[PDB]
């Protein structure tokens, strides 16, 4: 008795159910009229299930910065709940926020 | 009758021991892998062997 | 401007990302991940009925033998792949060089000449002959080999003794 | 205005439900978790219109007889204030709603039905967190358990024959439904519906040897800290056992 044999695997096979309920980013993105600085919106999401690549049809150019996280691993994270802050402020007040 | 009752316990109680922590993090070594980095991974599968 | 914050308070995540599944593949030894479940193997058809709220079943040892498609709500066996000892059989290096090949337990078709079926395995590099000797090098279930004419490797079946009335 | 009184009897052993989703064919499994024990004491409750709460703790089995459309749901909670977080539960002839909030109940909360309003189970409602909308003699019985922030239920309804309550047999409670709420319980309390008897036992930790048949369904168990004879059982893990000494 000398060797020992052994098959080997050939492929990787993940299986998930299917994608649905996707969470309401749209409406924060492309709504009426945001609110007024002061006076601004504080939206709770959860029970859902967020991609952020859709963002960019809803035109995030002029400025896209991300603490903390990583702007390509959001959507490979579990969170129990995310706030989205929308508002309007004049063009030179953006490096404010920060 | 009970020659071959005992074989078959001993086979049974080789197979118990797989899935057992044995004071480690975890039984599944794979997990460990992932999950973990090599200073402390290492310390684990010692362990385990 | 949006502001997006996310939190991780000491509750159940509820709010992920897509995870993506790729096909199913059948009849052949892969890696597998069935909703977090992890391993691998063979699948095929499965005749077990689960109950609507069971997921994937176990075996007396507590080993995973079927899982349900997260998609497609089937039943699929899963199966260990192919494994076994490999033993040599020489003549001895004084009489030649030529080996013959055992593989203990497994079909002669599961990718591995003269091949031939035993209830001990697969045997490469033999001569299965119907006549009978004595046993010379035993290979298991009655079956033994030998160095005979040119000469070679020769299989046969173990003969008890000589017939007497 | 309602009224409560209270008489005791005895489980018969019920409240057995799945605790895992793993299918077995024709295997004994020992498993240990929280259960109702064998031949307790439960508690018998007739409330007649012409209520303190109640504790939860380790688990809830609740059970009842009547010919529906009077109970209604449950609430959960811990101070029943608007301090802290809340569960409620409506069903009615369409729809379940469950809603977790911070709610201002009432004392003797019911539902006023002329259209169905709430405005006698609580006054507000405040921060609402969690939201959930499904489907909607016999015996209807019910375990409510809460573990790690999720609440989970089992549920099973069982046509019933002669004129006793809680007979005798055995029937096993599938999984109804898990909620991620991540909250704190420590009362409840039930709901009624005006223009009613109930039986509750409490869940402890207790280890159980259940049967699977060849279709994957329970079909009978044992209690192993019942008697001594129902614990050679489980030592031998069959539910027959030789003569001797063990
Ligand atoms: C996930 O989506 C797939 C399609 O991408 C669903 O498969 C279809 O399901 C419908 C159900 O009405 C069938 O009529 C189609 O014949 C199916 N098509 C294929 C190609 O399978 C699948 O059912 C979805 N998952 C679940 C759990 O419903
Ligand atoms: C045994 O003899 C038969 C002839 O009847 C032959 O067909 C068979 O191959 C023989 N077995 C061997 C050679 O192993």
């Amino acid at each position: 008795q000398t060797s020992n044999f052994r098959v080997q695997p050939t492929e990787s096979i993940v299986r998930f159910p299917n994608i649905t309920n996707l969470c309401p980013f749209d409406e924060v993105f492309n709504a009426t009229r945001f609110a007024s600085v002061y006076a601004w919106n504080r939206k709770r999401i959860s029970n859902c299930v967020a991609d952020y690549s859709v963002l960019y049809n809803f035109a995030p150019f002029f400025a896209f910065k991300c603490y903390g996280v990583s702007p390509t691993k959001l959507n490979d994270l579990c969170f129990t709940n995310v706030y989205a802050d929308s508002f309007v402020i004049r063009g030179n007040e953006v490096s404010q926020i920060a | 009758q009970n020659v071959v009752n005992h074989n078959a316990q001993a086979l049974n109680t080789l197979v118990k021991q797989l899935s057992s922590n044995f004071g480690a993090i975890s039984s599944v070594l794979n997990d460990i892998l992932s999950r973990l980095d090599p200073p402390e991974a290492e310390v684990q599968i010692d362990r385990l062997i | 401007v949006v502001v997006l914050s996310f939190e991780l308070l000491h509750a159940p995540a509820t709010v992920c990302g897509p995870k993506k599944s790729t096909n199913l593949v059948k009849n052949k030894c892969v890696n597998f991940n069935f909703n977090g479940l992890t391993g691998t193997g063979v699948l095929t058809e499965s005749n077990k009925k689960f109950l609507p709220f069971q997921q994937f079943g176990r075996d007396i040892a507590d080993t995973t033998d079927a899982v349900r498609d997260p998609q497609t709500l089937e039943i699929l066996d899963i199966t260990p792949c192919s494994f076994g000892g490999v033993s040599v059989i020489t003549p001895g290096t004084n009489t030649s060089n030529q080996v013959a090949v055992l593989y203990q337990g497994v079909n002669c078709t599961e990718v591995p000449s003269n091949v031939f079926q035993t209830r001990a395995g697969c045997l490469i590099g033999a001569e299965y002959v119907n006549n009978s000797y004595e046993c010379d090098i035993p290979i298991g279930a009655g079956i033994c080999a030998s160095y005979q004419t040119s000469q070679s490797i020769i299989a046969y079946k173990m003969h008890l003794g000589a017939e007497n009335s | 205005l309602i009224t409560r009184t209270q008489s005791y009897t005895n489980s018969f052993t019920r409240g057995v439900y799945y605790p895992d989703k793993v299918f077995r064919s024709s295997v004994l499994h020992s498993t240990q978790d929280l259960f109702l024990p064998f031949f307790s004491n439960v508690t018998w409750f007739h409330a007649i219109h012409v209520n303190p709460v109640l504790p939860f703790n380790d688990g809830v089995y609740f059970a009842s007889t009547e010919k529906s459309n009077i109970i209604r749901g449950w609430i959960f909670g811990t101070t029943l204030d608007s301090k802290t977080q809340s569960l409620l539960i409506v069903n009615n002839a369409t729809n379940v709603v469950i809603k977790v909030c911070e709610f201002q109940f009432c004392n003797d909360p019911f539902l006023d039905v002329y259209m169905e309003s709430e405005f006698r189970v609580y006054s507000s409602a405040n921060n609402c967190t969690f939201e959930y909308v499904s489907q909607p003699k016999n015996l209807r019985e019910f375990v409510f358990k809460n573990i790690d922030g999720y609440f989970k239920i089992y549920s099973k309804h069982t046509p019933i024959n002669l004129g006793r309550d809680l007979p005798q047999g055995f029937s096993a409670l599938e999984p109804l439904v898990d909620l991620p709420i991540g909250i704190n319980i420590t009362r409840f309390q039930t709901l009624l519906a005006l223009h009613a008897a109930y039986y509750v036992g409490y869940l402890q930790p207790r280890t159980f040897l259940l049967k699977y048949n060849e279709n994957g369904t329970i079909t009978d168990a044992v209690d192993c800290a019942l008697d001594p004879l129902s614990e050679t059982k489980c030592t031998l893990k069959s539910f027959t056992v030789e003569k001797g000494i063990y």
